[PDB]
């Protein structure tokens, strides 16, 4: 059908006052049936955080070619790179292929180490930089998740006020669609420290 | 929209009007259909808008280095450059130009070329798509050789009748006047033919 | 001095020494002669074997139905050449229904031969070809060099000892002419002509190759027993 | 892809004894509105043949063009190729043919078709056909496009077959071809009143007679109509 | 299409693959194998698209062999199901794609523990204790979470699989003519001859 | 948009002699309901003692019998005058046949004469290439009409002695040129009655060892 | 998405909503749509939302580098000659519409360029969905002849026209005055209307409300050495 | 069109039709579809006529050229796995291919592989191909033996092809037999259908839908 | 045409590339030019020559913008300079600052252009480039940095460094006026007083250009309103403001 709806996928991410989180679902469907509820969605160069959603095969391809970006990156100026630097270089790799493009919307989402600002970026298709200091919610859930966020969210939470929320967010549009949910994985993102927790929830 | 060009004794003058529909949105009204191509030949657009620009801008090209190497360019060697860029990108270039000019030694001359592109040299020209009302008038009322103050009345006269049938016809109706005393703009508002 | 060995480079004596050295390419190769009518032209040429046991080489090339070509330089040479005029004799008569002019096809000739005298890593081609060929304009031949210059001419020769078939030529070039109509006899001065480039080669049914060219006659190629008729 | 856009009429002809004629209107209609008038389609070629072109204006233009280099190509080496290897009718028609076959293969054909008319150097008629299809043949009577099954029928009761093209002269071919544009003109509603006419002969060269008009027609019965059938 | 089955139990990866190959309107081969053998504990079983399948099992058996030969070591299952990732990635940006559906069983023997993959005709590597591709797949994922347990023998795993087999032979509308079994396991790769 | 084959018709019909060959086709030429000229061949000699016919749709006709025209020149030329067979003109069709198989040709091609056992031959070959050695085979439009006529005289095809009643299988006839170009002219003229598509000419080559014979005679022209 | 470019006696106003959607849903509330070229040549864009980020940093890209290989200011017809003919050559597949104003050395320009190569001048252009709207405020209040104090409302209230009565067009109004030999200002964010109510309550929730299965600690750091 | 092979315990018999069609008429009834590879291999036509006859043509290019190369003739399953490659460059390209490879070397026994249009590529002991192939399957493979003799595979062959000449519409003509050995094919007649139908319902007391 | 493709960068038989060696000497003969690297930015001077005073030097470049950020300054040829001035503006822009978003860091540009060097003495038909340049600039991760290219192709970092005819002569004055901390005033104070024993012409504020690469501008930036962006840190003084300032020498 959709090329971007096939497997599904969500990703949600939230700032805070200090801190920034993202979670992705662990769905991997191919249409109907489920194959797998251990699929990740997030990865981490450094202390970034890139939370890529949509078809299935293109997540993976465009995890490995960041790999290999970031690698380059690092060895040659001595420093891993800044949150703010990267949303550049997402948006130029989808460009490139304008044309029969990668099937994703990514979000971006870090803590700059330069000025100690929230900074998360977002992207579609072909890739357009949307700049928030809300949150920024992507996938095939994101129609719910821009209402949901938005209604819980008080501008400015603490570390764990924001695991609650974006929690929360996450879950109840999870179990209103169909192609997302099945077990999932919340991020809480500090300056230097981030604890990967799982989420107890429905699997039916 | 209307496009022409007549001559006349002194040379030859060029006539068009200024609207550009597209749909029911009228994008711009005041629109410049008169190009100059070199400093003393002009020429008049109509059809696909991108693909008529496109093209006279390598006309341009040709013409600006033709002078600098070889001479002055004629109406002919202009008419030609034009017609052999639509002609080999007949399928997906889709234009309608006139080109008129005139020269210090075979004075005005005017060439039409339809959407094939096909050279074709006429005592008056007229290509569009609002001069399909105007065809019956501008055969009968024209006159090869005429003066100066009789040629900008023809043109006008045609253009308030295209205006009054074609509603991709609109706007000020601009005039640039092609003679060995110059190159000469005139410019006539509605309320100066929608008078008559 | 490198002046020699540089087909790019003069020579302040205002040559190139390649070509020249190419023109001496002719030399050492066999001798031929041609000579041409009005109606009829006529190649004879003396082919030359190695040893006992060896063949003798073929010194008249088939290029057309109307137009054959005979090399008298180097045969390897000779092998790029021959296939050029066949590829122009088709080309011609494909696209314009012409049976391509021998006049014409002289000077396509000389472009192929020029280019690589122009250029470095190149050389001149070291065969010179005798072109005969029966068009509207009647009989020609041409004789080609390497230098890429192309002439025309009642009747000549290359090849080793050639001078004196030019004379015997020089003499009876007012005969042959008048001549028209009778191939037999075009054939016979021309078999005379080659005898006085000979050094005790005499000529058998295994040496004398001749071929011809009429208006009312096409190409052909007469050896074995063929030119033991005209021996 | 590349289909009509301005496109002429007919261009017609037939063989006689001592040469062939040949006829062609001055017509760019562009569809509906019949848009260029004395545009004329004869190219005469040469010296002794003539290449009347239907279909496509534009792509006519460029085949002029080629023509006119053809001329320039064969003149050059050589100065006999102006009294005995001319450009001959068999020749421009090579040429002609072998570029229309090339042109469809790539599938962006040279929408055309042409009539070289002639004699040769021997004296021999020359008059074949070409189209976009790339299909060659000859005929004693031939013509292109509405013509070719209008013009075509009368003009080829005139010769049949290739026993009556000594036994027809200069005048009864004039006639025919004549009588031909006329009714053409009655039942074809893209023609003009305006038609080149030439006339290959084998002794007085080509002569190229321009701007005729079509006269001695028919209307003076159309009084006599009235109605469809129910009004009278 | 044809049955895809893989199960790894904690000391073995059991994979199997239908006999039966139908090709135009007639089975035309009963006992056609399905399999290629890349490295001496890895095993790469297909089914997918006619034609397509040969000649992507064949290609990627050529390279991994050029692999082991070159370091004398035999890349890992993970290795082997991401180059297999790859090339399916690559070939549906490609004019005419491969679309071949895979399942890649091993036997680690740097981590000394039995491994299974799945990669789809899109190129989607998952790692997994059990797997299935195309309609086969649907009335065995669900009969295989009832039963299954991550501490089973070999010997168990081997009736759990027939009780599979048996599911798919009624309710599929499909014949295959029962599967062929090959077992993967660190003492090489062995076969079954029982259905 | 742009249609790029047409067919121009006519019919052709090969026959394979026993020690001669003939190769008839009608030289009708015609686009849709037209008549295009009466007479233009659609038997064309190439020489080297074979004849040769595409039918079907001319322009490819013409373009073919060309490309065959020179791969005759370049025989002779290279390897060095040496006769080339009906058999191996046979092979070198089929490559020019298949060697557009993507755009292809449109006609079906004949060729006939005689081989190395001095025996009549007709290959007939399909538009994109294959090719077989027959007895007699047509091509073209009306080719249906004329074909199952001459395997009724020739071939004896389903004719029983009289008084067997089915037990025993008509003898075989030996044949002469003439015998032949009688039933050649009366097929034509069944099937120049009964399809719009045949008539006006008819061209006979004939090929026998003593050179290639051109016999014309006239049909029906409607 | 509405962008009026409004052309006045010592310069050019553009102003542009900041709004940018992904389908019906609105992406973002505030984000930035007037993009620079270089500093003297502002643009805006409208049409499909990457490809008018994209196309307007990379024309900016080899303008930069022209402006500095003739060692001049950069030329408004300079900037509009190279989107045109790149635009082009996709023949209509790169989808953009964008208004193109600036100052130069050779005085005010203003111009809009369509997603194939057309372009037109007028004081006044726009483009977007909100076109229509925009346009009809402007032929009404604008004359010839306008200075800075009035341009500026002029260019704000034909974007609120903008707002009220297109969907794509929405929440705070952005405008960016060049004159002529002055410094170009940005006054992001300069005229806010619908400005959001307070929320009934708040939705925060104690601690511990939601269920974890599993807890780990991940680490973002090199490896170390003791 | 329908041809086959079945391996037995001498070798291979390799039976096919010879009528072809185009359209809803019979084009030729002439055709043999049993194209010389090599003189140790045989390969048959269905399908495309032209496809067919041109590649097994080249196939054989490649199997005399490997003997010069390596001194040795080419075993069975290397001519089918080159013809394999070649095809499927042109697949999505129109081409259609359908025949079996089929010989008899001794380092392999008889050996049949089947090719594919796809590129398929299977081997197995009972090949059936064509329009008519579900009608070869059914009476070659009732009475299959392994251990069969000579003269009995030769009839069993002969048969699968006149029911499938019987029922088919487009199979007929006439059915060619080869007997396949070590030392090259033999080919053992030609039977017109038209007199061998009646032969062998006398003989058989076989069909009997058609009166008689 | 072409018909080189082989080097003629040739190994000598003692070893040492004879080619990179004489690129070099070129430098030697050409202007002698300065970098002091301080620590709130980094001067850059150096000395305009003509060829005969009807000749402009305020029309001629012998300091140049690679990016806002980061400046160049030689010693060498001048036709050199200018191809390789221009190539690194174009490299800056494609191979970087397209894709990350901002301008190359000055650690990064001197890598890239160090390429450049590289293949002119690799690859066929060329000779190696005849300049050595100072890159000085400023990134975010470096500080200010200094930095020498040669046409070795290999790269240095510097505290204060001196290249041209009057090199050695230079190096020994900046030894004992280089100091650890160095204010920006105090540094153009020692850079013009360095070139001064290292002319012997004209000294005027029209012969000597003098850059600063010092701390940032939002008056040179050409818009405001975007307090991101703060301008250009690159600032060329005009001969005039030279001139005050060797006036308080």
């Amino acid at each position: 059908s959709d090329p971007s709806s096939i497997n599904g996928g969500i990703v949600v991410a939230m700032t805070g006052k200090d801190c920034v989180a993202i979670a992705c679902d662990l769905r991997l469907g191919s249409q109907s049936l489920g194959v797998s509820n251990k699929f990740e969605k997030i990865f981490h160069y450094g202390h970034v955080f890139l939370g890529i959603t949509g078809l299935a095969t293109d997540v993976t391809t465009l995890n490995e070619m960041f790999r290999y970006k970031t690698n380059l990156y690092k060895l040659k100026e001595e420093r891993a790179i800044e949150p703010e630097t990267f949303t550049q270089l997402v948006s130029s790799s989808l460009y490139e292929r304008r044309f029969g493009p990668y099937f994703v919307g990514p979000v971006v989402a870090g803590i700059n180490s330069k000025s100690g600002k929230p900074f998360i970026a977002g992207f579609d298709l072909i890739g357009c930089i949307d700049e928030a200091k809300d949150f920024i919610v992507s996938g095939t859930a994101s129609d719910q998740l821009f209402g949901m966020c938005e209604s819980l969210y008080e501008p400015n939470l603490e570390p764990e006020d924001l695991f609650e929320t974006i929690s929360q967010a996450l879950l109840n549009a999870a179990d209103r669609d169909a192609l997302s949910g099945w077990g999932a994985v919340v991020y809480i993102i500090k300056k230097d420290e981030v604890v990967k927790r799982y989420l107890k929830m429905r699997q039916d | 929209t209307s496009i022409m060009a007549v001559t006349f004794k002194d040379g030859v003058i060029l006539g068009a009007d200024s609207r550009t529909t597209t749909g029911a949105y009228i994008a711009n009204r005041v629109t410049d259909k008169l190009t100059r191509v070199h400093d003393k030949i002009w020429c008049c657009r109509s059809g696909s808008a991108a693909d008529t620009q496109a093209i006279a801008d390598i006309v341009q090209y040709h013409l600006e280095l033709y002078t600098s190497q070889y001479g002055t360019p004629s109406t002919e060697t202009a008419a030609s450059v034009f017609k052999e860029l639509c002609y080999e990108n007949k399928d997906n270039l889709t234009a309608g130009i006139i080109v008129a000019g005139y020269d210090d030694k075979n004075k005005g001359e005017v060439y039409t070329i339809p959407l094939g592109g096909s050279v074709h040299k006429l005592p008056y020209a007229i290509a569009g798509s609002g001069s399909t009302f105007i065809y019956g008038y501008c055969d009968k009322n024209f006159r090869e050789n005429m003066s100066k103050e009789e040629t900008v009345d023809f043109i006008k006269h045609s253009l308030s009748q295209a205006i009054k049938w074609d509603g991709s016809s609109g706007g000020v109706i601009r005039m640039v006047v092609l003679t060995a005393a110059g190159v000469e703009r005139l410019i006539f508002y509605p309320d100066e033919y929608e008078q008559l | 001095n490198n002046y020699d060995g540089d087909t790019v480079t003069f020579s302040p004596t205002g040559r190139l020494f390649q070509v020249e050295y190419a023109l001496e390419a002719i030399k050492q190769g066999s001798v031929t002669v041609g000579l041409r009518s009005n109606t009829h032209a006529v190649l004879v040429a003396l082919k030359r074997n190695a040893d006992e046991l060896s063949s003798y080489q073929k010194k008249i090339i088939k290029c057309d139905e109307h137009m054959g070509l005979s090399l008298a330089g180097l045969a390897p040479d000779a092998r790029v050449l021959s296939n050029y005029l066949r590829q122009q004799c088709n080309y011609s008569s494909l696209v314009f229904n012409r049976k391509l002019a021998v006049e014409r096809a002289g000077h396509l000739l000389c472009d192929k031969a020029q280019k690589n005298t122009q250029s470095y890593g190149g050389r001149p081609y070291g065969v010179g070809l005798l072109i005969i060929g029966y068009d509207k304009s009647g009989a020609h031949l041409l004789e080609f060099q390497p230098s890429g210059n192309v002439t025309e001419l009642y009747g000549t020769a290359i090849g080793a000892r050639s001078q004196g078939a030019k004379t015997y030529l020089e003499r009876t070039l007012d005969t042959f002419i008048k001549i028209d109509g009778n191939p037999d006899e075009l054939i016979k001065a021309g078999v005379e002509a080659i005898s006085q480039s000979l050094r005790d080669e005499s000529l058998t049914v295994d040496n004398l190759s001749i071929a011809i060219v009429g208006k009312d006659t096409p190409f052909t190629i007469y050896d074995g027993e063929a030119v033991a008729k005209y021996i | 892809t590349q289909q009509p856009i301005v496109t002429g009429t007919s261009v017609i002809s037939m063989k006689y004894d001592n040469g062939v004629i040949i006829a062609a209107d001055n017509l760019g209609s562009y569809g509906s509105l019949l848009r260029f008038n004395g545009v004329e389609r004869l190219i005469p070629v040469g010296d002794n043949t003539v290449v009347g072109i239907s279909g496509d204006i534009s792509d006519m233009q460029h085949i002029e063009r080629l023509l006119k280099d053809l001329v320039t190509e064969n003149a050059y080496d050589n100065p006999l190729a102006d009294a005995e290897e001319a450009l001959e009718p068999s020749y421009i028609f090579e040429y002609l043919a072998t570029v229309m076959y090339q042109r469809r293969s790539k599938m962006n054909p040279l929408w055309n078709a042409i009539i070289v008319a002639g004699v040769q150097s021997n004296g021999d008629q020359f008059l074949r056909y070409v189209n976009l299809l790339g299909v060659t043949y000859s005929s004693p009577t031939l013509a292109t496009g509405f013509g070719a099954h209008m013009a075509n029928p009368l003009l080829r009761k005139v010769v049949d077959r290739e026993s009556d093209i000594p036994k027809t002269t200069v005048q009864v071919a004039e006639e025919a071809i004549v009588n031909a544009m006329r009714v053409l003109y009655y039942r074809d509603a893209r023609s003009s009143r305006n038609f080149s006419l030439a006339i290959i002969d084998k002794n007085t060269g080509l002569t190229f007679k321009k701007n005729l008009q079509v006269e001695n027609m028919k209307w003076d019965f159309a009084k006599d109509i009235k109605g469809y059938g129910t009004q009278k | 299409m044809d049955i895809i089955l893989g199960i790894r139990v904690q000391d073995s990866v059991i994979l199997a693959s239908s006999k039966a190959v139908t090709r135009g309107i007639s089975v035309l081969k009963d006992s056609d194998d399905k399999t290629r053998q890349l490295s001496p504990h890895t095993l790469m079983s297909f089914a997918g698209e006619a034609g397509d399948t040969v000649q992507f099992a064949e290609y990627i058996q050529a390279n991994i062999q050029l692999y082991s030969i070159r370091e004398d070591y035999e890349l890992s299952p993970q290795a082997v199901s991401s180059f297999v990732r790859q090339e399916l990635a690559k070939s549906i940006r490609s004019r005419r794609p491969y679309q071949v559906n895979v399942l890649i069983g091993g036997y680690d023997k740097k981590k000394n523990k039995p491994e299974l993959y799945q990669i789809d005709y899109l190129g989607t590597k998952v790692e997994l204790p059990y797997g299935a591709h195309g309609y086969s797949g649907f009335y065995t994922f669900s009969l295989l979470d009832h039963h299954y347990r991550p501490d089973m023998t070999t010997e168990e795993g081997l009736d759990l699989l027939k009780l599979c087999v048996q599911e798919l032979e009624k309710r599929m509308p499909m014949d295959f003519k029962g599967v062929i079994v090959k077992i993967v396991d660190k003492d090489g790769i062995r076969q079954v001859d029982d259905f | 948009q742009f249609n790029p084959y047409g067919d121009n018709g006519g019919t052709i019909l090969g026959i394979a002699g026993e020690d001669f060959a003939v190769l008839a086709g009608d030289t009708r030429n015609i686009t849709d309901y037209s008549i295009n000229s009466r007479y233009e061949p659609k038997v064309f000699d190439c020489g080297d003692n074979i004849v040769m016919s595409a039918n079907g749709f001319a322009a490819d006709g013409d373009a073919l019998v060309k490309r065959f025209k020179n791969s005759v020149k370049w025989y002779h030329f290279d390897h060095n005058d040496k006769k080339l067979s009906i058999n191996s003109a046979a092979r070198n069709i089929q490559h020019l046949l298949y060697g557009k198989r993507f755009f292809p040709y449109y006609v079906h091609t004949i060729i006939a004469g005689l081989d190395e056992d001095g025996k009549g031959a007709v290959y007939s070959f399909d538009p994109v290439g294959s090719y077989e050695r027959e007895q007699c085979r047509a091509g073209g439009a009306a080719a249906s009409l004329i074909m199952p006529f001459l395997d009724n005289q020739v071939n004896f095809k389903n004719q029983y002695e009289p008084g067997t009643n089915g037990k025993v299988k008509k003898p075989l006839k030996y044949l002469s040129v003439e015998e032949v170009i009688k039933l050649v002219r009366d097929s034509f003229t069944s099937a120049t009655e009964r399809h719009i598509q045949v008539g006006d000419g008819l061209e006979i080559l004939i090929v026998t060892k003593d050179g290639v014979r051109k016999e014309f005679y006239e049909l029906k022209r409607d | 998405t509405t962008i009026v470019g409004v052309k006045f006696n010592n310069g050019v106003v553009i102003a542009a909503d900041t709004r940018s959607t992904q389908g019906p849903i609105v992406a973002d509330k505030n984000c930035a749509k007037l993009h620079r070229i270089s500093p003297k040549i502002w643009c805006a864009g409208a049409g499909t939302a990457a490809d008018t980020e994209a196309v307007t940093q990379l024309i900016g890209s080899n303008i930069e580098l022209h402006s500095l290989y003739t060692s001049r200011e950069p030329r408004v017809v300079s900037a509009l000659q190279m989107l045109k003919q790149h635009l082009f050559k996709y023949q209509g597949h790169i989808g953009a519409y964008l208004i193109v104003a600036g100052v130069d050395p050779t005085g005010s320009h203003l111009f809009s360029i369509h997603a194939h190569g057309s372009t037109d001048v007028g004081y006044y252009l726009s483009l977007g969905s909100g076109s229509l709207a925009a346009m009809a405020v402007l032929e009404s209040h604008w004359k010839q002849d306008l200075t800075k104090e009035e341009a500026i409302k002029l260019a704000s209230d034909a974007i609120q026209a903008g707002i009220w009565n297109d969907l794509g067009s929405g929440s705070n109004v952005d405008v960016c005055v060049m004159e002529i030999g002055k410094d170009a200002e940005y006054l992001r964010n300069y005229l806010t209307p619908n400005v959001r109510e307070e929320k009934q309550k708040s939705y925060k929730f104690p601690r511990g409300t939601t269920a974890v299965l599993k807890e780990s600690i991940v680490n973002i750091c090199d490896i170390q050495e003791e | 069109t329908t041809t086959l092979a079945f391996r037995f315990q001498g070798g291979i018999i390799v039976a096919v039709d010879s009528r072809a069609t185009a359209g809803n008429w019979v084009a030729s009834q002439t055709v043999k579809k049993v194209i010389e590879i090599n003189p140790f291999l045989l390969g048959t036509m269905a399908g495309g006529a032209a496809d067919c006859q041109f590649w097994e043509t080249w196939l054989g290019s490649q199997c005399r050229l490997h003997e010069l190369r390596e001194k040795e003739r080419i075993s069975v399953a290397a001519a089918s796995k080159i013809l394999s490659n070649l095809v499927y460059q042109y697949k999505g390209a129109g081409l259609s291919m359908g025949t079996m490879i089929c010989g008899y070397t001794r380092k392999e026994g008889p050996t049949i592989y089947y090719v594919d249009s796809d590129g398929t590529r299977l081997k197995g002991d009972i090949f059936c191909v064509g329009s008519g192939q579900t009608f070869a399957y059914g009476v070659l493979d009732s009475n299959y033996k392994w251990d069969l003799s000579v003269e009995d595979a030769l009839y069993l062959g002969k048969r699968s092809i006149l029911a499938a000449a019987h029922r088919d519409a487009y199979s007929g003509g006439s059915v060619n037999l080869y007997h396949v050995t070590e030392d090259g094919w033999i080919y053992h007649g030609n039977h017109d259908v038209g007199e061998l139908f009646w032969k062998v319902k006398e003989e058989e007391g076989s069909f009997n839908n058609v009166i008689g | 045409t072409d018909r080189y493709s082989f080097s003629l960068t040739t190994f000598s038989p003692s070893g040492k590339l004879g080619q990179i060696d004489y690129a070099l000497t070129a430098v030697k003969q050409g202007v002698t030019s300065l970098g002091i690297k301080a620590t709130n930015g980094v001067v850059i001077a150096t000395e305009k020559k003509s060829s005969s005073p009807l000749a402009m030097s305020e029309t001629l470049s012998k300091v140049s913008l690679l990016t806002p950020d980061i400046g160049a300054v030689y010693s060498g040829m001048g036709p050199d300079y200018r191809v390789l001035v221009d190539k690194s503006r174009k490299v800056a822009h494609t191979s970087y600052k397209r894709i990350y978003g901002e301008y190359p860091p000055t650690k990064l540009l001197v890598s890239e252009v160090a390429k450049i060097m590289q293949e002119a003495t690799q690859s066929g038909g060329v000779r190696p480039f005849g300049v050595s340049l100072l890159i000085a600039g400023h990134d975010e991760f470096n500080g200010f940095s200094l930095y020498q290219v040669d046409p070795s192709g290999s790269y240095f970092p510097w505290k204060a460094t001196a290249i041209g005819k009057g090199s050695v002569a230079a190096k020994t004055f900046l030894e004992k006026r280089w100091n650890d901390e160095l204010e920006l005033e105090d540094a153009i104070h020692i850079a013009l007083l360095t070139l001064k024993e290292s002319v012997e012409g004209e000294f005027n504020g029209d012969t000597i250009e003098l850059a600063i690469i010092g701390d940032e501008n939002p008056d040179l930036l050409g818009y405001t309103g975007i307090p991101t962006d703060k301008g250009p840190r690159f600032r060329k003084l005009t001969s005039q403001e030279i001139n005050d300032r060797l006036e308080a020498l």
